[PDB]
RNA sequence: GCGGAACGGCGUCGGCCGGUCCCGACAGC
RNA sequence: UUUGAUCCUUCGAUGUCGGCUCUUCCUACCGUCCGCGCGCACCGGCGCGGAAGCGUCGGAUUGUUCACCCGUUCAAGGGAUC
RNA sequence: GACCGCCUCUAAGCGCGCACCCCGCCUCGCGCCCCGCCCGGCCGCGCGCCCCAGCCCCGUGCCCCGUCGCCGAGCGGCCCC
């Protein structure tokens, strides 16, 4: 028969599964979407939490009770330490999707970036790009390959790397991103200005500016394994209970003769 | 695929009466064992004679010549599944016994009407001045000209043996 | 007709047009205008300065598009020789309402209408046109060289005014086509 | 309002037919409903203030 | 547009049925479906043939209206529409493909052995000279 | 050798047909611009039954079937398989000999095509009887990459266009020489009294 | 081309019975 | 989704009412959405078609389903081994 | 705008249109791709397009994957790290 009283279900199912995060950090899935004619740009950079801390800011909102007076807002501190590019990768698409066509590097690559392509840098054997970086010792491949780039490609994006030395961690390996250049005229002004900063630090001042609004990315604080009253937010049993009250008490109906994928239960939370 | 036959029929001769009249009938059937079938299916309802109490004189199958084209004028009666109806219907062949063909396939085809349901009543040649049907009005003129009614039938037939083709094939008219 | 349906028509002298696989081209000296009819099965010939129109075996709804078409054609002639010109009216009994044209003649905006905020702009199709009576006070123009633009063009705008959710019966605003004609 | 704008207004508002059963809006000497093919037809009725 | 028309006196080519095969003339029209033809100097009789298994020609032949069978016959010994028909393009296929159905199992295999010689022929022609 | 067919114009149902028929024979066969395939029906109709066909899930778990595919590749190799055993070796090893496009992709582009009249539109529906192409149902169904295909088979169509020349001129050249040269005629002629 | 009724259809094809009509019907004396 | 009529399966046992908790499904639609009609001036009402996304609550008495009353953003009906 | 001289939102054609439907954003994600260390082994031989009430002269061709074919180049694919 049917329930009594209206109520709707508990949590969103558009977050499923709830597992630990397999992907190493947070990475973008989407870049905005990119406008001829405008100013050439970049879209996105990389950073650590710091802090949180207190502001008095000024009102200006007409049509409110706060237009003409203070209120105290809540913010948060991003060290945003400057990044190095040094590599560029371009896209084509095809009725497949996007497909990469070729991926420059530079032809001096820093000790962070080295340190990212093994697991033990003291023991490993040092032998990643040692046959590339005599190739690239004179600049006439990175032209050719840029050249194959302008002709070929439909998206660009650099490559670059953090600098863990200018902040409190314990790494000592960088993180690599991938970062889209959006705007100007055609493919091959975007191919000059990325291979115009090549080896170069890129300060976090140059793509943000203040009053605009930004997306955060990141992986949210891990509890272990939790029960369904914390996992889910549903209601607790009444103290009489018999084995404890911290539950579902019906996971189902008679028919169908399985569980349901909508119906809460314990794990990993985080 | 229809035959006529004329049938000829009298009841077996009594004491009271040493010579009966004798019956004759026009039947379009597929043999002479349905002729004769629905020669006493006739004479049962019309004359009050039944297969027991008469004989069947003779039965003789006759061949048209078939060269030219005519147009016949069918009446019938059928029965539907909510009593009977009369009907007239005309049809262009080259002989009555095709005629009757044509016919019988479109009252299955239209009407779903079967052999054993339908009545023929009477069957006649009609002239070209005297036709009541528009398709057979418009098919006794002279000089009539169309283009080919359904060409692709010719491409179509040729492709059940010839699978795999290197170009689509045109339809020529 | 029992083996096939034909309608013929005169072509006038002004005017010079060419058939091809369905595809109707017109001249005249207001411009020139296209129409494409592959979207039926038709038999169109020119001959003697005459366009007939046939369809073999007329059976079912076959029987309905030779006058049709004769009439989509003669519409193209009538066109090109001179072209169409559709009368809208303006009705209103408080706030009058205001119309601009704007782009040379290839848009319009109504503001004021029943004295709302929100204002409309409609933008005539290619080759209509659009501007005010000097002669009538409160009258709209379009002009054009094809029936179905113009005509369009003035439903969209019909559309474009509608009072909601009152009594249409009493509430009777907006723009409305009073003539049809050419000149 | 002149009362040739009111004659233009209600040509467009006003006069039709309604069929009983769908309620739609029908041609003024039509005898089938444009959506149902039914046959029973009525007239809109005329507003108080005509 | 169209060309070709079911009429009296045009030539036909019978493409299914018993007579498949054979050239005929149509005499007379029944109704959309179905044609009166005959073909007195090809080996075709007199009969009644469903237009699907008729593919019309170019040819057409001046005939009495109502001729009878020799009277038709000596009509079509006087035109030259059937010896144009066989020296065209259709007509040398037609008797390409009447040679081709009196063919055994001994002859197929001489036959796939000459198809296999073309086959190479024609490669060593295009590669020799471009 | 391989068989490479033009899926544009044809009948979906038909093809699937005689495609099963000729996989489960042996043969290895490609279909090739398969968004231009065509179902009979109005796009209505059309639509309201895949948007019905997309509606049957396991209840208790959407992961365990029965998957809903968008892609007019795909979509068509779903029509074939409800027509062969894919459950057993036989059907198995059949599904395996099978390769179907959208568009006409590098791998094929350089293949010698055929088509299959007794399963083509122009010769299978009467005139009036509505159709559309499973490209538009795809579209509205949800896929991706209509755009992107056109984009491409015009880019290749123009690059064929500029080819065609050269085959014109080098065929021509080797007409002319195959019939100067001597031991062809030979052949020819031994042929000629079979009537090939 | 759903199991399916009273009852509707100017969807298409085929009929039966009655009127009016080149002495000019029908739809626009 | 009522209650009857019947006795096909189950007496070497399928744990027999309601509430609490939780999920899903139906539509024969109560509010919200889009159209049309009115004996539709406005406000407010009433009728019809498409539409199942969201909403459909807190209390007093009763084991109650149900019922009944107070209040509020004014408060449709059902299924899933009743 | 016709069948049906008139009238008709429909029969062919065209426009606008719903808290519903589908897609994006968002969560998971088998498999793939690029690059690095390396620069390897194997397999195959075959491209005109467009329309069907112009169908531009048709109603063919292939029919030998060994049945004698197997170099190179080119193009395409697979394997390993
Ligand atoms: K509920
Ligand atoms: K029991
Ligand atoms: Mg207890
Ligand atoms: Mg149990
Ligand atoms: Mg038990
Ligand atoms: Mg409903
Ligand atoms: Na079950
Ligand atoms: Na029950
Ligand atoms: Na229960
Ligand atoms: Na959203
Ligand atoms: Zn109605």
């Amino acid at each position: 028969s049917h329930r009594k009283f209206s109520c709707c279900r508990k949590g969103n199912l558009g977050y499923l599964p709830r597992k630990r995060c397999t992907r190493g950090r947070g990475r973008c899935k989407t870049f905005p979407p990119d406008v001829q004619g405008a100013p050439i740009h970049l879209t996105a950079f990389l950073g650590y939490k710091a802090g949180c801390t207190h502001v008095m800011r000024f009102i200006d909102h007409r049509g409110s009770n706060l237009h003409n007076r203070q209120a105290i807002d809540q913010a948060t501190i991003i060290d945003a330490p400057p990044m190095i590019c040094t590599a560029i990768i371009g896209y084509a698409k095809t009725p497949k999707g996007l497909r990469a066509v070729t991926t420059v590097w530079a032809a001096h690559i820093a000790e962070p970036a080295m340190r990212r392509f093994y697991r033990n840098y003291f023991h490993a054997e040092k032998t990643a790009f040692s046959t590339y970086m005599k190739k690239a010792a004179d600049g006439t491949y990175i032209k050719e390959q840029l050249g194959r780039l302008k002709q070929h490609a439909d998206v660009i994006r650099i490559v670059a790397h953090t600098q863990p030395a200018l902040t409190p961690l314990k790494q000592k390996k960088a993180d690599i991103m991938e970062i889209q250049v959006n705007g100007g005229a055609s493919v091959a002004e975007k191919v000059d200005y990325a291979y115009a900063l090549m080896e170069k630090p890129i300060s976090i001042k140059d793509v943000f500016s203040v009053g605009a609004q930004i997306d955060t990315i990141s992986i949210t604080r891990g509890r272990g394994f939790e029960g369904v009253v914390t996992r889910w937010g549903v209601t607790r049993l009444p103290r009489k209970t018999r084995r404890g009250n911290r539950k579902v008490a019906c996971i189902g109906a008679w028919h169908p003769a399985n569980v349901q994928y909508t119906v809460a239960r314990a794990g990993q939370m985080g | 695929m229809m035959q006529k036959y004329i049938v000829y029929g009298r009841r077996l001769p009594s004491e009271k009466f040493p010579e009966p009249e004798v019956f004759r009938m026009t039947i379009y059937a597929p043999n002479e064992i349905v002729a004769k079938s629905r020669f006493w299916y006739h004479l049962k309802s019309l004359k009050k004679i039944k297969r027991t109490h008469g004989e069947i004189l003779d039965c003789q199958h006759i061949e048209e010549n078939g060269d030219f084209v005519k147009n016949f004028g069918v009446l019938l009666r059928y029965r539907s599944r909510v009593g009977q109806h009369n009907m007239y219907r005309e049809v262009r062949e080259t002989t009555s016994a095709r005629a009757m063909d044509k016919v019988y396939s479109e009252m299955a085809g239209q009407c779903r009407a079967r052999y054993h349901d339908i009545q023929i009543i009477n069957v006649k040649e009609v002239a070209d001045e005297d036709v009541r049907r528009e398709k057979v009005a418009m098919f006794t003129q002279k000089g009539v000209r169309f283009p080919h009614p359904c060409p692709y039938v010719h491409v179509k037939r040729a492709a059940r043996t010839a699978r795999f083709q290197d170009r689509a094939p045109h339809v020529p008219q | 007709m029992p083996l096939c349906s034909s309608m013929t028509i005169k072509v006038p002298t002004d005017v010079e047009c060419t058939i091809n696989k369905r595809v109707v081209t017109v001249k005249g000296k207001k411009g020139t205008l296209v129409r494409d009819f592959s979207h039926a099965p038709l038999d169109i010939t020119h001959a003697n300065d005459t366009i007939s129109v046939a369809v073999w075996f007329p059976r079912g709804k076959r029987n309905a598009l030779p006058r049709t078409i004769c009439s989509h054609i003669e519409n193209m002639f009538k066109g090109v020789t001179y072209g169409f010109e559709y009368k809208m009216r303006l009705a209103y009994a408080h706030f009058p309402i205001a119309a601009t044209v704007v782009d040379n003649n290839k848009a319009i905006e109504i503001r004021n209408f029943m004295h709302q905020i929100k204002t409309r702009r409609i933008e005539c199709l290619p080759g209509v046109t659009i501007a005010m009576s000097t002669n009538v006070k409160d009258e709209l123009i379009l002009r054009g060289i094809s029936i179905e633009d113009v005509s369009h063009t003035a439903a969209r705008i019909h559309e474009s005014l509608k009072v909601p959710n009152k009594d249409l019966r009493k509430f009777l605003d907006g723009c409305y086509v009073s003539s049809r004609g050419l000149q | 309002m002149e009362p040739t704008l009111i004659n233009l207004a209600r040509e467009y508002n006003q006069n039709m037919m309604i069929c009983r059963h769908c309620y739609a809006r029908n041609p003024l000497r039509a005898t089938n409903c444009r959506r149902c093919r039914g046959t029973n037809l009525r007239k809109k009725k005329l507003s108080k203030y005509a | 547009s169209y060309h070709r028309f079911v009429e009296a006196g045009r030539l036909v080519y019978l493409g299914d049925g018993p007579d498949k095969g054979k050239l005929a003339v149509i005499v007379d029209i029944l109704s959309t479906a179905a044609v009166l033809i005959d073909g007195p100097t090809t080996g075709v009789k007199r009969q009644v043939v469903s237009l699907r298994w008729a593919m019309l020609t170019d040819q057409v032949i001046n005939i009495s209206e109502k001729p009878t069978t020799e009277q038709l016959k000596k009509e079509i010994e006087a035109s030259p529409a059937i010896d144009t028909f066989m020296n065209s393009v259709w007509g040398k296929k037609i008797q390409q493909q009447r040679l081709r159905a009196k063919a055994t199992f001994e002859d197929m295999g001489k036959i796939a052995k000459l198809r296999r010689e073309r086959k190479m022929a024609m490669k060593r022609i295009a590669m020799s000279i471009k | 050798s391989r068989i490479v067919i033009d899926c544009k114009g044809h009948i979906l149902g038909r093809l699937s047909a005689i495609v099963a028929k000729e996989l489960l024979h042996g043969h290895e066969v490609a279909l090739v611009r398969c968004e231009k395939a065509i179902i009979s029906g109005a796009f209505r109709d059309v639509k309201a039954h895949y948007l019905k066909k997309m509606h049957k899930r396991t209840n208790f778990n959407h992961l365990r079937g029965p998957f809903h595919f968008r892609a007019p590749a795909e979509i068509v190799r779903r029509t074939i398989r409800g027509m062969i055993p894919y459950k057993t070796v036989r059907g198995s090893d059949a599904m395996s000999r099978l390769r179907v496009y959208d568009g006409i992709p590098p791998c094929c582009a350089r293949y010698k095509r055929v088509v299959c009249p007794s399963a083509m539109a122009y010769l299978c529906l009467r005139p009036e009887r509505r159709r559309c192409e499973v490209g538009r149902v795809a579209h509205e169904i949800g896929w991706q990459h209509a755009a992107d295909v056109e984009r491409y088979e015009k880019r290749r169509l123009e690059e064929c266009d500029k080819w065609y020349q050269d085959k014109i001129q080098i065929d021509k050249k080797i007409a002319e020489a195959a019939e100067k040269d001597a031991e062809l005629q030979r052949i020819n002629a031994e042929l000629a009294k079979y009537g090939y």
